[PDB]
C-alpha cells in the first residue's frame, strides 16, 4: 500500500525539472522583450522630435 | 544574467545527474541485496 501511495504521489524529477527549464529560459525572454518593447514609442518619439 | 541562467542550466543538468543518484542508489541496494544473500548462503 505504501508502495502504491507513493506511486500516486511521488512524480518523475526530470519531467518537473524539463518543465522549470522551459519555464526558466522564457522568463529571462520576457523580461528582455518587454525592456526592448518599452523602445518603440521612445523612438516614434524621437520621430516626433 | 546569461552566465546565471547558464550555470543554473548546468543545474538542471546536475539534477539530471541526480537523476543517475536514483539510479547509484538503486544500484547500491542492489549490491548490498547481492552480498546479503551470499553471506546467508555461506
Amino acid at each position: 500500500l505504501t508502495s502504491a501511495r507513493s506511486r500516486i504521489e511521488d512524480s518523475d524529477y526530470a519531467t518537473e525539472v524539463s518543465n522549470m527549464s522551459r519555464a526558466q529560459i522564457l522568463q529571462q525572454a520576457g523580461t528582455s522583450v518587454l525592456a526592448q518593447a518599452n523602445q518603440v514609442p521612445q523612438n516614434v518619439l524621437s520621430l516626433l522630435r | 544574467s546569461n552566465l546565471p541562467l547558464d550555470q543554473l542550466l548546468t543545474d538542471l543538468t546536475k539534477n539530471e545527474k541526480g537523476r543517475l543518484t536514483p539510479i547509484t542508489k538503486q544500484q547500491s541496494a542492489n549490491s548490498a541485496k547481492l552480498t546479503a544473500y551470499g553471506t546467508l548462503k555461506s
